[PDB]
């Protein structure tokens, strides 16, 4: 949604463009579009979803 | 100077005009063909007349 994806070499994070501050990639940090065929150089990682830990009740 | 992949630079630049980043990435080959073609048209324009 803002900032950019990065990895330290094993874990993927989003972070803001001008100051490294890694955050877990989530359904709140991101927006969906299209599908995995279209984008050049897309990569595979889990996206965490903050509702599901609540619906684990 | 901080390196960044050129498509991701254009994604920031599109987001800088209120066009959402995925509008670049879903159209990257079209955008590259338009840009490469437009540069070619500058050479023709400059070649055609002083
Ligand atoms: C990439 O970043 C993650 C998070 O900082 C690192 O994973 C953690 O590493 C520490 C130390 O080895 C562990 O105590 C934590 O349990 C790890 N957390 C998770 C969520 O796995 C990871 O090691 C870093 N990788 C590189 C290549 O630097
Ligand atoms: C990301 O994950 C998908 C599966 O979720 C991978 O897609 C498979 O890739 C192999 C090799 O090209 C194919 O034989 C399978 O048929 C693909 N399956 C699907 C559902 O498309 C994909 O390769 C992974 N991408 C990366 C960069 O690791
Ligand atoms: C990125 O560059 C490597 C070589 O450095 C190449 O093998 C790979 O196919 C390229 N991938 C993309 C998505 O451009």
């Amino acid at each position: 949604r803002e900032g950019v994806f990065v990895s330290n070499g094993t874990h993927w994070f989003v972070t803001q463009r001008n100051f490294y501050e890694p955050q877990i990639i989530t359904t709140d940090n991101t927006f969906v579009s299209g599908n995995c065929d279209v984008v050049i150089g897309i990569v595979n990682n889990t996206v965490y979803d903050p509702l599901q830990p609540e619906l684990d009740s | 100077a901080l390196q960044i992949p050129f498509a991701m630079q254009m994604a920031y630049r599109f987001n800088g005009i209120g066009v959402t980043q995925n509008v670049l990435y879903e159209n990257q080959k079209l955008i590259a063909n338009q840009f490469n073609s437009a540069i070619g048209k500058i050479q023709d324009s400059l070649s055609s007349t002083a």
